[PDB]
């Protein structure tokens, strides 16, 4: 495989344009370089930003997983794209409406667990009560030290 | 405490003749779906056991079958702690993996 | 531990009302008992966590095989929308998914009772979160919600399949195995619950209210599960609403989580890492 | 499920057909156009592609149904999709 | 109502202005973006077919991806304001941050040594 | 056998059985009829063993390390008299790292058996683990990798330094 | 069995999976109504809980002020 | 509207291809061509060669060499309650006080 | 074993709900013309109307039956 | 599947495919069959309504405001069959088509065991090699002279000639192995 | 009817 | 219940604040109280391995429970009147336990009205 053939760098005149299309088998009016920031993409092709899910499911894509064609050209992040990764496909609800939703409902519920804890619920019992000082012994306090003793009535 | 701990390990060694024998020419030649399902089911029944003597004295242990290494002072046993979550969850998870074996006879009868 | 139990159960029990694969309404009742498992550790109640555990696999196990006992016979379909009338052409399978649906929903003196009951008792004894509590108790009477939502679509509406029926559950390897965990679904529960140690002292002692809690709101949930789902059968047509498609979408918590987070990540790994 | 062959679906496809009301039963062959020997619109068509897959259990792709456009053609598409072959 | 787009929500085709364009000019380009489709798939099928094959059909898309992604990054890297910083920053960023977090760290263990405010009490592995 | 000094054990106190029910005892019944099919032949097979290694005894010592000069006692550089005293040193810390977890053992194996009463009735084997502990922290502890007789000297001397400053003041 | 596959006809059902279901039902159904017989108190109550009202000062030990 | 001629005589052509195809992938009658109770014997050689035998195995470790070390084998100590007679010492445990006595 | 449709002028949708929809449909100049091909769901063996009652109270009739013969039992035994 | 799509859909195709859509999402939510059959009509009445308004500029307007009234209404969860693209079986059973050139690495051991299936084989092979010759140039014959193309085949215009790439089509794997 | 079934050679 | 009403809502000051139960000394408004009298001993508890928690004022009821049902077995079944036994002295100890909420509810009421005056 020959250095034509190859990416080469960002295409300055519109001749080396219709040459750089060509090589990746797209149209003149098509073909889009990344912006020139010297970030290194040179003058690969800038592909809309659809993950694979997007993708013709019915077709018969030549490469069956990736949903692509033999030849047709790859998108930069391909491998953040394929369909065991990031789905970029319409959603049924609006992005923001579901994020505003979402943090909607934990932050509410959130919220509502400190009011919980500042207004416990319990029953109108006292404490229990154990024998023994407390269990002081079995509790492993130590047996030649004399423990406070806390006791308890009938009432 | 040989015939409960006994009976303790003896569920680990049966559970693990079906992964040998699949790993052996026998396995071409039984019903292997068939002999997991009964060697499961005698691990259950061999389950109840400790899982009774636990009824009458609820009674724990701690068995130390192995002693795999030292790292100075800290040394790392294989070791069951037999007490009362694992003698019971060990007889209910036998008993329905019991199902779920034979189940799968008929669900994946195709694959 | 109580409060993020009691998130968890109120949360996937949202879900599971508005699911319609079979499956992920069962998959979504175990994260909500699951849940309910965790509540009781805040609860300091250890020793009920797992008789819940132990009585929880006979009755959810069976679910599924009930469960996948019709996706076998209907051409791997799980869609209750195009399941109906099962009671009738498969009528061991039905019997068997009507006992798990209510020894799950607390039914008295199933396995899920001796589990469920005293967990629904404690946790109005106690002194806890009142959020927790609230929200526990609604996600509880869901369980019923839910339940009857299979019930009905799965077991007595009308047939949806499609006409050409090969329904067969006559195979020893199917009738035999649910059995063994219907006879636990019933009898299993009494059993452990009379043989185990007794472990902590309940709280045997409360208003009359307390004490029934858990039966009304599941009795409850079911009559309100009627008249909800037997709207359906009227000539109105159904329209979406921000609640049910927060229902149906799991909150949204995959629709945004898993695709935010691994795009950030996966787009810095490449960027950033090895680029830049 | 049995097996699908040939005939089994031949009859069922004609059989969806024959309880549609637009068409006429005593006119309806295996090459009956849907759009000339029968005089059914587009918007038809469609509804009697949506009724082959429920009766088969499976789905027709739109780029696919649009051509299905006499009994036989059904019958064939669905025996081909099936790996049905006698 | 109405749908509001996102780079994580794209807009459904059904939903796009430019997706009812008619006029001659679009429909041009759509005829010849098929016939470039169609003339690599009519390739790919006449190697893909081919009984005197004897080895897969290699894929010079795949090939430029990955000659793109790896040995032709630098010699299209010019350096420039905005990447010097954001080296600069992915570089020593993060290892600034964690240096003061872990030096922090360990100055407040070894105070807390000296005075023997510290409850190493069964602590004999490290 | 083992040494029931070494690894001390309570007593067992197992309470004489009691059966006021008139059902039999499953337990008891498959206890008996494991002894006969399981017990039984089992021992003959062990028998039969410890009588071919009676045939064929074999005798093997405990090996005896007489004590060599200490770090202390070598001059700087000498590595003759450093390496003996290093090797010793690595002995003697290995024969420690055994100590601790005996006195391990033994904490683990009276938390098992007290059970429910292990807050109480584990303090002499809780009082030995945290004095033998104190010990060998003041012995090995922060020592670090290449951990050596004289680095061990040498925390010594800095902390025998730290306490007489206690009492040069105190 | 082996049954015979029927198009768009109710079909017939065996005589053992009729009865098999028949029984587990039956056998849910007496064991709840066994169960609530003997050990009703369970879910109704067995202990009085009693009204902190009624009681009396006495009791309590109240020092009228 | 539907299949063009072209096309339809292709689909034709593919199809017969197809299901000559398939018929061919039929296995003839003497395919493939390998090269050579109910409670009792079958139901014996299971649980004496997967349980008795083992056991013999599990038992002799768990006799000679688990029990045999120290500390391998703890159990918890039994419940001894106000009235028992220990099978060791015959020591005797002194029963409990006494009850006031009550019913609900 | 050979596949044996049945005749397909059985399906008719009188006496259904499907006739509610012809009702209500032709009320407004509209009508159904794939409600045969709906009618085996709602006739025949799949007639009638399961009632959640009739699900949950199912085995009840011999349950309790099995019942009172089980606490007769343990009367005439006590 | 089978048909490689257009260059471009017409007014025709982008409104019967909106009319399946909407009656498959009816049926998701309606459920009920009856329920489902009555709003199906009342659809068709928006359908057959409109249809003949030949404007060609208000049509249009009139498709995408239909669309967009689809996407508000949409099921959150439509119902899908097992078998399609996001159904629950979509896929199961790739794992279980191998194609056919597996065989010929086979063992000859293996390939005694089916002495007639690999018979029935050869055959083929033989079918597909005399055959490729004359199906590359009827492929070049109907190169049309102007670049324009579509991913359609010719057929067979002769006797004794399989229609040119046939192999892929007609051996593929069974879709349920 | 019994269909073959292509595998890999698993001989190796 | 009410408790909670009150406790929230209305007054705040005449509510045991259950974590500080008793508040006022433990002989006011009695003559003498008797110090509630432990039937079982340390080492009949420690004994019968009593989890702490089951160390309460009741352990003597649950030694029998337990002793019957080691001496029924395998008749799991059989020690129905034990448990009753230690069922009804926890629910009397609990009893005990909500005399404790009044006695604090209604002195902590009492010097709200002795405070006014
Ligand atoms: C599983 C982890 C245990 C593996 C060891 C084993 O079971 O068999 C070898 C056993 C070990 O011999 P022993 O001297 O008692 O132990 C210390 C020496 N490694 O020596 C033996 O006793 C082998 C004969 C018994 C094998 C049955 C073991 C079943 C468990
Ligand atoms: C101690 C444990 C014993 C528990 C009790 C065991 C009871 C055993 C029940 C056996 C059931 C016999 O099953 C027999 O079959 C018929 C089938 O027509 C069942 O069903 C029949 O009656 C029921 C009653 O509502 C109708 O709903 C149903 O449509 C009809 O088919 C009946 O229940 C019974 O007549
Ligand atoms: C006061 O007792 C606080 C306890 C917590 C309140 C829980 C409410 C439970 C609802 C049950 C329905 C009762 C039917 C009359």
């Amino acid at each position: 495989m020959t250095k034509d053939m190859l990416p080469g760098s960002y295409p300055r005149t519109p001749e080396e344009r219709a040459a750089a299309a060509k090589k990746y088998n797209m149209r003149v009016e098509d073909y889009e370089p990344y912006p020139d920031d010297g970030m290194g993409y040179g003058d690969y092709p800038m592909l809309p930003n659809r993950s694979q899910h997007e993708r013709d499911p019915w077709y018969q894509w030549d490469h069956s997983e990736l949903r692509m064609n033999w030849g047709e050209p790859i998108h930069w992040d391909l491998d953040m794209y394929i369909r065991n990764r990031v789905d970029t496909s319409p959603t049924p609800v609006s992005w923001d409406v579901m994020c505003k939703h979402l943090f909607g409902f934990v932050a509410f519920m959130v919220f509502m667990f400190w009011v919980g804890h500042v207004f416990p619920s319990y029953q109108p019992v006292g404490p229990k009560q154990y024998p023994y000082n407390n269990l002081y012994l079995e509790r492993g306090g130590d047996p030649t030290k004399e423990p406070e003793p806390v006791v308890h009535y009938d009432i | 405490m040989n015939i409960f701990t006994t009976s303790i390990l003896l569920i680990f060694i049966l559970l693990l003749s079906p992964i040998l024998i699949s790993m052996s020419n026998l396995i071409k030649h039984i019903n292997f779906p068939l002999y997991t399902t009964t060697s499961i089911k005698f691990s259950f029944i061999i389950s109840l056991l400790p899982l009774l003597m636990f009824f009458h004295n609820n009674m724990e242990y701690m068995i130390t079958t192995w002693h795999w290494v030292t790292m100075n002072s800290m040394e790392l046993k294989m070791s069951f702690k037999t007490d009362f979550f694992s003698i019971l969850f060990t007889s209910v998870a036998l008993f329905v993996t019991w199902s779920i074996m034979q189940f799968s006879s008929w669900y994946m009868h195709s694959d | 531990m109580l409060c993020l139990g009691a998130l968890t159960t109120l949360f996937t029990a949202i879900c599971a009302l508005t699911q319609n694969d079979i499956k992920k309404i069962i998959a979504f009742s175990t994260s909500s008992q699951l849940g309910l498992m965790m509540v009781t550790l805040g609860m300091n109640q250890p020793h009920l966590a797992f008789l819940h555990i132990c009585t929880h696999a006979f009755f959810k196990a069976m679910l599924f095989m009930c469960s996948g006992s019709i996706i076998h016979s209907l051409a791997d379909e799980q869609d209750i929308r195009k399941m109906g009338n099962i009671t009738k052409i498969m009528p061991f399978t039905s019997s068997c998914l009507v006992i798990g649906s209510l020894a799950l929903t607390g039914m008295p003196f199933l396995t899920g009772f001796y589990s469920k009951d005293l967990i629904i008792e404690a946790i109005n004894t106690c002194n806890t979160n009142a959020w927790a509590l609230l929200i526990t108790l609604i996600a509880t009477s869901m369980t019923a919600m839910y339940s009857m939502r299979i019930i009905y679509f799965v077991t007595m509406t009308k047939p949806r399949f499609p006409p050409l029926i090969s329904i067969n559950e006559n195979d020893p390897d199917l009738m035999n195995p649910i059995k063994r965990l219907a006879f636990g679904s019933i009898f299993a529960g009494f059993v452990i619950s009379y043989n185990i140690p007794p472990t902590s002292i309940p709280v045997l002692t409360m208003p009359w209210f307390l004490k029934t809690t858990a039966l009304i709101i599941s009795v409850l949930g079911f009559l309100i599960a009627l008249e909800l789902n037997n709207l359906t059968m009227k000539l109105s047509m159904n329209k979406a609403n921000p609640y049910s498609s927060f229902s149906t979408l799991l909150g949204f918590f995959p629709s945004i989580i898993h695709r935010i987070t691994p795009m950030k990540s996966l787009n810095l790994s490449l960027k950033t890492s090895l680029t830049l | 499920a049995p097996p699908l062959t040939l005939d089994g679906i031949k009859d069922r496809v004609l059989y969806v057909l024959k309880l549609y009301d637009k068409i006429d039963p005593e006119k309806l062959s295996v090459n009956s156009h849907f759009m000339k020997d029968l005089g059914l619109d587009s918007l038809d068509q469609v509804e009697i592609i949506m009724a082959m897959e429920d009766e088969f259990g499976f789905e027709i792709p739109d780029i696919d149904a649009e051509k299905l456009m006499c009994p036989q053609e059904i019958v064939d598409y669905i025996a081909d999709k099936k790996d049905v072959y006698e | 109502s109405k749908y509001k787009p996102a780079p994580l929500a794209t807009l459904p085709s059904t939903l796009d202005p430019a997706e009812y364009d008619v006029s001659p000019e679009t429909r041009r380009a759509q005829v010849e973006r098929l016939s470039i489709r169609a003339r690599l798939k009519r390739e790919y099928l006449l190697q893909y077919n081919d009984p005197k094959r004897v080895s897969h059909i290699e894929d010079p898309a795949l090939i430029r991806w990955t000659y793109a992604r790896s040995a032709n990054i630098y010699p299209n890297f010019r350096p420039t304001p905005k990447n010097s910083l954001l080296g600069a920053v992915a570089g020593f960023g993060p290892l600034i941050f964690w240096y003061y977090v872990f030096k922090t760290d360990r100055d407040r263990k070894e105070r807390l040594i000296q005075e023997g405010k510290l409850d190493r009490k069964f602590n004999i592995s490290y | 056998s083992w040494d029931k000094d070494v690894y001390p054990e309570p007593p067992s106190r197992t309470p004489a059985p009691s059966p006021q029910t008139s059902l039999p005892n499953p337990i008891t019944y498959l206890t008996k009829a494991y002894d006969l099919v399981v017990d039984w032949p089992v021992t003959l097979v062990r028998e039969f063993i410890e009588r071919q290694h009676a045939k064929n005894r074999t005798y093997y010592y405990h090996r005896q390390y007489r004590r060599v000069p200490d770090i202390t006692e070598c001059k700087e550089g000498d590595v003759l008299c450093i390496y003996e005293a290093e090797m010793q040193w690595r002995r003697d810390f290995k024969v420690d790292q055994e100590i601790m977890n005996i006195i391990q053992e033994r904490l683990k194996a009276c938390q098992q058996r007290e059970g429910e009463n292990y807050q109480q009735n584990c303090a002499k084997e809780l009082e030995q683990f945290t004095k033998v502990t104190k010990a060998y922290q003041d012995r090995y502890l922060d020592l670090g990798a290449y951990y050596s007789a004289r680095k061990c000297l040498a925390k010594q001397k800095q902390r025998m330094l730290e306490e007489r400053k206690a009492a040069r003041q105190e | 069995v082996h049954i015979q596959p029927r198009y768009r006809e109710f079909p017939q059902l065996t005589r053992s999976q009729v009865i098999q279901g028949e029984f587990l039902s039956s056998l849910m159904w007496f064991w709840i109504l066994w169960r609530f017989w003997h050990d009703s108190d369970a879910v109704l109550g067995h202990f009085s809980y009693p009204d902190p009202s009624q009681w009396t000062d006495e009791e309590l030990g109240i020092p009228p002020d | 509207s539907g299949y063009t001629p072209d096309e339809k005589l292709r689909l034709q052509q593919l199809r017969e291809l197809r299901r000559r195809w398939l018929k061919d992938q039929e296995l003839s009658p003497r395919e493939p061509v390998l090269p050579p109770v109910f409670k009792a014997y079958r139901s014996s050689l299971f649980a004496v060669s997967h349980v008795l035998i083992p056991m013999w195995f599990v038992h002799y470790y768990v006799k000679y060499h688990m029990a045999t070390k120290p500390y391998t084998i703890v159990s918890s100590k039994p419940r001894i309650f106000p009235g028992d007679t220990i099978l060791e010492t015959g020591e005797v445990i002194p029963p409990m006080r006494d009850f006031p006595d009550q019913h609900h | 074993g050979k596949m044996e449709l049945p005749d397909y002028r059985q399906w008719k949708i009188e006496g259904t709900p499907l006739e509610t929809v012809q009702k209500k449909l032709a009320a407004r100049g509209l009508r159904d013309p794939w409600a045969r091909n709906e009618a085996w769901r709602y006739m025949g063996g799949f007639a009638g109307n399961i009632t959640f009652p009739s699900v949950i109270l199912k085995g009840f009739k011999w349950g309790f039956a099995a019942f009172v013969v089980a606490l007769g039992a343990e009367y005439f035994l006590d | 599947a089978f048909c490689a799509p257009p260059a471009y859909l017409t007014h025709q195709q982008k409104v019967l495919r909106l009319y399946k859509r909407a009656l498959r999402h009816l049926e998701s939510w309606c459920i009920h069959r009856d329920k489902y059959r009555y709003f199906a009509c009342l659809m068709r009445a928006r359908f057959e309504e409109h249809k003949n308004e030949k404007d060609m500029m208000r049509a249009t307007q009139l498709l995408r405001e239909a669309e967009e009234e689809f996407w508000q209404n949409q099921h959150p969860q439509p119902y899908i069959f097992p078998d399609s693209p996001g159904g629950t079986s979509f896929e199961r059973y790739e794992c279980y088509k191998v194609p056919e050139w597996c065989l010929d690495y086979w063992h000859p051991s293996e390939k005694a065991m089916y002495p007639d299936y690999f018979s029935k084989r050869e055959q083929w092979k033989k079918l597909r090699m005399e055959s490729w010759d004359r199906e590359v140039k009827q492929l070049q014959e109907e190169t049309s002279p102007d670049g324009i193309m579509t991913e359609a085949l010719p057929p067979a215009r002769r006797e004794g000639d399989l229609p040119p790439l046939w192999w892929h089509i007609v051996t593929r794997p069974r879709e349920r192995p | 009817k019994r269909l073959f079934v292509v595998k890999p050679s698993l001989y190796y | 219940g009410a408790h909670l009403t009150r406790r929230y809502l209305w007054d705040a000051s005449v509510e045991p604040d259950p974590e500080k139960i008793p508040s006022f000394p433990p002989d006011l408004g009695f003559p003498e109280r008797k110090e509630r009298v432990m039937v079982a001993t340390q080492q009949e508890m420690m004994d019968a391995q009593l989890t702490l928690q089951q160390r309460d004022y009741c352990a003597h009821y649950l030694i029998r429970l337990l002793k019957c049902k080691r001496d029924s077995f395998p008749n799991f079944l059989a020690c129905k009147h034990e448990q009753h036994d230690w069922d009804y002295c926890e629910h009397l100890d609990y009893v005990k336990r909500m005399k404790e909420f009044e006695r604090e509810r209604r002195l902590l009421q009492r010097k709200k009205r002795r405070a006014l005056k």
